[PDB]
């Protein structure tokens, strides 16, 4: 039923090695080229990459800044409201974005807010012209 | 196996089931109930068992009933017949017996056969069994065709044949207890050595000789499966179908190496499109940097849009920087596929220059097998013959193995030096025509009622013949005669006063340079108890060698044993000889092969006999006059010792149920 093993016999391709009396070694020429495009096109991308690499020297250490380890707590102060509609200016509603911003609140309560006030702070206002970008 | 299951087996026959041949002359039994099929398959193999046991002696009818014991032995005709039968077709009494009851004085019939060589010896011994008149014509001053033995002093070397491949259902199993052939087992390592004259490694040894076995099931699998067996109208053959293997091989090859590589491109180009996010994102990075920087230099206390903007881009930077943290773990993701894939390359080639060398070596031992360059054995049955392989380790004869025809011979009456050169078989029998070898003027008519015709395939082949056939044979066996395959190899026989190789191994090899060399002196043999070693030219080396001076070759042969065994030890040789068989005009070749476009079906019309048209037209049908035997004629056992021998027998059988009657019929 099959070949031996490793051994590959497809009917496909033992007909393009004998079509005529040099197929064997045209297909086989075929590959070394199609081998040799690829090997020096590997190491073209192996050099284009190495300067990328190069470019990204240092990481982003210089260009971190330290955790605020701050406890969440539950009033909010005017600055903190008054942040808030800011951040919602500028975030619409990825309320996540708004608890970073706001720094002591959660975002339950940041998903809070947005009814609570929503009429005092005029949020649809806010939110709608946050929708024109 | 044992018992008299055995027999049958020892004789090539199934014990549990009836031949076609037995079908022919018991059509009665066979068509009859099992039951007697059975009790008659039990008299053949009991009466075979008998004959095996015992045979130096002639195994009479009587002396058969006797030791058949009821209720087998209660049908005296049934044991009668199949005892005939069997005697007939030379199952049992052939080879060289005592004679219990002497032959009868009044000859009938008469036979001439051309030829002594074993086919030849073995059709006369039989014949002249049968009380027929039989001479056999021989070119030669010896007899044994191509079964030629060297002899000088105490050396010792077979030029023709030398092996009998295993005893398991041979037939010179029952002839070596008839004659004293001392057989000696042949060890089957083997050392190959390179050119350079050092041993191939046992890691290199194996590996390459797997592969060629690997790569001659492949052939089967073209062969059987695919049904590559035309190209272009002619017909496919061995060697074509290693190369496109090999080369299918070879393409695989490259083909994962570009299925390779092409992974390390489709990676390359995920780190570059991932190192230019990096980047871009390092730059919105240094400019949200700046940006808060300039944003918390406004000294407090500040307005609330001041302070948003601190704790917003604050916010926007740490969301950045966590994109890059999150894509320096994609970075290093497939900075490391890339350097797995890099250690994992598959293999650099499908063979090396040094593995194609050995591997011809092991393509040499082919040619050697078939006598012939692979290029030309038929693809789909150069093989035709394996299930007929006997079992056992292959032999040699130690004491050189013309000691059998020539034991066969005993007896016989042989014109040597006598050429054949016409034969002239009619409705009313055959003379042939036959000079001296020595004076080719001093002519022989031989006048008689059939011919046994035991030339060489290669004598057969011969433009312009050797030999005549008047009438001409018809097309049918002329077309079979150039479709079949008479190839050719050589030995040189190296006789020394020393033994400077291994004695406990056998034989072995040399790699050669080329392919085209490839069996040029490949193999060596120590056979014999005398210092002799012995070495064989295969392939297209054997029809090239036959044009080059004995020295020279000789020569050769000093070079390598040089390599192999060092410059010293290796002495002048007392004794040398070079066979030249496709040179030799009383053989043309060294045995046959199933060439491309034949099968093994050439070989039974090679058998089928002739008959002569009717010279009074209008006259009835006439009898067969021209009988061929001979290695070219045997189908199960072509171009071996064993296999004359068999033809032999077989055409005693026809030319007697022919020219004596078949009694056993009824």
């Amino acid at each position: 039923r099959k070949p031996p093993k490793g051994m590959f016999l497809s009917q496909e391709d033992v007909e393009a090695v004998s079509a005529n009396a040099t197929a064997a070694t045209t297909v086989l020429r075929q590959l070394d080229m199609e081998l040799v495009s690829v090997k020096r096109q590997i190491q073209n991308i192996k050099q284009t990459n190495s300067a990328l690499k190069e470019k990204l020297d240092g990481g982003i250490e210089p260009y971190r800044l330290p955790e605020v380890i701050q406890k969440c707590n539950a009033r909010w102060t005017t600055e903190e409201q008054l942040l808030a509609v800011q951040a919602i200016r500028k975030y619409g509603r990825d309320f996540q974005a708004i608890s970073d911003v706001i720094g002591n609140k959660s975002v339950v309560q940041v998903k809070n807010f947005f009814v609570n006030y929503r009429r005092r702070f005029n949020i649809d206002e806010v939110l709608q012209e946050w929708e024109a970008e | 196996p044992s018992g008299v299951e055995g027999a049958a087996f020892q004789s090539r026959l199934p014990h549990d089931r009836m031949t076609s041949q037995e079908a022919a002359c018991f059509p009665d039994i066979i068509s009859g109930p099992q039951q007697t099929q059975k009790v008659f398959l039990f008299i053949r193999n009991r009466t075979l068992q008998l004959w095996l046991d015992n045979p130096k002696i002639q195994l009479t009818f009587e002396a058969t009933l006797q030791q058949l014991e009821a209720p087998y032995n209660s049908d005296t005709v049934l044991v009668h017949r199949v005892h005939s039968y069997l005697e007939r077709h030379g199952l049992i009494n052939f080879g060289i017996y005592k004679r219990i009851k002497p032959l009868p004085t009044k000859k009938t019939g008469k036979v001439i056969i051309i030829g002594s060589g074993v086919s030849g010896l073995a059709a006369a011994r039989q014949l002249q069994s049968f009380g027929m008149d039989v001479t056999l014509l021989e070119a030669r001053d010896r007899v044994g065709g191509r079964v030629a033995t060297f002899r000088k002093g105490n050396y010792v070397a077979d030029l023709g044949a030398m092996v009998v491949t295993g005893l398991g259902g041979n037939p010179m199993a029952v002839v070596s207890k008839q004659v004293n052939m001392e057989l000696a087992k042949i060890k089957q390592k083997c050392p190959l050595y390179e050119a350079n004259g050092q041993a191939v490694p046992k890691e290199k040894d194996e590996m390459v000789e797997q592969e060629f076995n690997r790569l001659l099931e492949a052939t089967s699998y073209l062969s059987h499966q695919l049904d590559f067996n035309v190209l272009n109208n002619k017909p496919v053959s061995l060697g074509q179908a290693l190369e496109v293997v090999i080369q299918l091989q070879e393409k695989h090859v490259k083909d994962e190496q570009i299925e390779h590589w092409k992974k390390i491109v489709k990676t390359q180009e995920e780190l570059k499109e991932l190192l230019n996010k990096m980047v871009n994102l390092k730059e919105k990075i240094k400019e949200l940097h700046q940006q808060y920087k300039e944003a918390s230099e406004v000294k407090p206390p500040r307005d609330i849009t001041a302070e948003f903007l601190v704790k917003s881009k604050h916010r926007d930077l740490t969301a950045l920087c966590k994109e890059y943290d999150e894509l320096a773990e994609t970075q290093g993701k497939l900075e490391e596929k890339l350097q797995e894939l890099e250690a994992n390359p598959p293999s650099d080639v499908y063979l090396s220059s040094r593995d194609r060398q050995i591997l011809d070596w092991h393509f040499a031992n082919l040619e050697f097998a078939n006598a012939t360059p692979l290029s030309t054995l038929s693809l789909k049955h150069w093989d035709q013959d394996d299930d007929f392989e006997f079992t056992g380790s292959h032999l040699t004869v130690r004491n050189g193995y013309s000691c059998v025809p020539v034991a066969l011979a005993e007896g016989l009456d042989i014109k040597l030096n006598t050429a054949v050169r016409q034969v002239r078989y009619t409705a009313s029998g055959c003379e042939v025509i036959a000079v001296n070898t020595r004076s080719t003027s001093q002519t022989f008519i031989y006048k008689c009622d059939a011919v046994l015709c035991t030339l060489p395939l290669g004598v057969l082949k011969q433009q312009p013949p050797a030999v005549q056939f008047v009438p001409p044979l018809p097309e049918w066996k002329t077309s079979a005669v150039q479709r079949m395959g008479f190839g050719n190899l050589n030995k040189v026989v190296l006789c020394f006063d020393r033994v400077f190789w291994d004695p406990s191994v056998n034989l072995f090899g040399h790699v050669g340079s080329t392919t085209a060399s490839r069996g040029e002196l490949f193999l060596f043999w120590n056979l014999y108890k005398a210092p002799i070693l012995l070495a064989l030219v295969a392939g297209e080396a054997a029809g090239i060698m036959e044009n080059i001076s004995d020295d020279v070759i000789v020569g050769r042969c000093l070079a390598i044993l040089k390599g192999i065994f060092g410059s010293s030890a290796v002495p002048q040789p007392k004794e040398t000889v070079v066979s030249r068989w496709r040179a030799d005009p009383w053989a043309r070749g060294s045995y046959s092969y199933v060439a491309a476009g034949s099968s093994g079906n050439d070989y039974d019309l090679m058998a089928q006999p002739i008959t002569p048209g009717p010279s009074i037209p209008g006259a009835p049908q006439p009898i067969p006059r021209l009988f061929f035997a001979g290695e070219h004629t045997i189908r199960n056992y072509p171009a071996t010792v064993h296999g004359a021998l068999l033809s032999g027998l077989r055409e005693a059988g026809r030319i007697a149920d022919q020219f004596l009657g078949a009694m056993y019929t009824l």
